[PDB]
């Protein structure tokens, strides 16, 4: 539930 | 937990609306577009006013860096697009194709292409070494508000009053997703994440939603601003803490949490609708712009 925009 | 954005500097030029700030890849530069056919560039952390660049014949919807931060294109009224060395303020090429005012353009990672939507309902991919229109996209049934390569510039993401997100194949062209909600209100601003695993996307019906691209399923809602009329740019903020950035037309430029969706802060300077807002790529800083009745550009900083 938590995103993550920046790791590829 | 929470920034915490102050007004650093005011930026006056422009003698119209203005519709875009963009600040260059390397973190040096903040160029701006205007309804007063204008370009500006600034500096990026004093606010100071640098060049005009001037040429286009009506009013310019967007601009935007290629990746090397020595090219602008921009995208305007006269119906075509300019690219622009900026050293020199020479107009390298004339974009020509689309049949209506172009709206939004994005440089491609490589920045060999260009994208560019239009209120002809297009998408367009250019070449950026002989300016000639490589593909014709049937892209949507009404204006094009937004256009925005990936991280690797293998898709590009589409969103039009229509209603409609859309992903794109760059190489075949070819339509590989349609972003349908519960509801389709005008699609008015669209862009990949930095690692392009997901969509931001605002709609007419004030509110800001966080697609996942490959699950097709939006997961995050932003909401607490307005945003019924106006083609208004959002952001993802991660240089400091991960925010959600995004003008409003009760002149605030809002910031959500972007896991709570908590509104965190809310900047008060301009006086009129804030059409704009960038974020700076290493320092936490935003550009806001604004319109008719305001016409200056704003820099904030914070220290997360």
């Amino acid at each position: 539930e938590e995103i993550d925009v920046v790791s590829v | 937990v929470k920034p915490n954005y102050a007004l650093k500097f005011t930026l006056a030029g422009h003698t119209k609306a203005v519709s875009s700030v963009k600040f260059s890849p390397n973190g040096e530069w903040l160029a701006s577009s205007s309804a007063d056919k204008l370009i500006k560039i600034w500096g990026a952390y004093d606010g100071k006013f640098e060049k005009t660049i001037s040429g286009h014949k009506l009013g310019i919807s967007d601009v935007a860096w290629s990746s090397d931060s020595n090219l602008l294109v921009s995208a305007s009224d006269d119906k075509t697009l300019k690219i622009w060395d900026v050293s020199s303020g020479k107009c390298l090429k004339t974009l020509k194709g689309h049949s209506n005012y172009v709206f939004c353009c994005n440089f491609n990672p490589q920045s060999n292409l260009i994208v560019s939507g239009s209120f002809d309902e297009s998408v367009r991919i250019w070449d950026v070494k002989t300016g000639k229109c490589l593909k014709t996209l049937p892209a949507h049934s009404d204006p094009v508000s937004a256009v925005h390569f990936n991280r690797d510039g293998s898709l590009i993401v589409s969103s039009s009053y229509d209603g409609l997100c859309r992903i794109w194949d760059t190489a075949s062209g070819q339509c590989l997703k349609t972003l349908i909600d519960d509801d389709n209100p005008p699609v008015s601003f669209v862009k990949f994440s930095p690692n392009g695993k997901y969509i931001l996307a605002a709609t007419l019906d004030n509110t800001l939603k966080l697609w996942d691209y490959s699950k097709g399923k939006c997961l995050k809602t932003y909401t607490g601003h307005k945003n019924e009329k106006y083609c208004i740019f959002a952001n993802f903020s991660v240089t400091g803490g991960k925010w959600i950035v995004s003008g409003s037309e009760d002149n605030l430029v809002y910031i959500w949490n972007l896991q709570t969706k908590e509104i965190v802060q809310k900047l008060q300077g301009h006086t009129d609708v804030v059409i704009s807002t960038a974020c700076h790529p290493t320092e936490n800083i935003i550009a806001s712009a604004a319109l008719e009745n305001d016409k200056t550009i704003k820099l904030w900083k914070s220290d997360c």
